[PDB]
């Protein structure tokens, strides 16, 4: 099912979104798994890639939960 | 953005 897919690629991108956000890691995983997959296979591809997508969930998960 | 801070939190699997 799509949903199974999304987690798998959850599985392989999570880590490295641990890697620099290990308190947020889940949260901000699961925001970017909205992405379609050909994006989150190029986000496992380019590390700078999923660098600004895991700041840009930072930005938009504090605005949410700040104002 | 896209993307939606209510997101669902990931969850891994373990064996």
């Amino acid at each position: 099912s799509p949903e199974e897919q999304k987690q798998m690629l959850g599985e392989a991108i999570y880590p490295k979104v641990a890697a620099s956000q290990p308190e947020l890691a889940g949260k901000l995983t699961g925001m970017i798994l909205e992405l379609p997959v050909t994006e989150l296979l190029h986000l496992l591809e380019e590390s700078e890639a999923l660098d600004a997508k895991v700041n840009e969930a930072l930005e938009v998960l504090k605005e949410y939960q700040q104002n | 953005s896209t993307l939606s801070p209510n997101a669902s939190v990931f969850k891994p699997s373990r064996s």
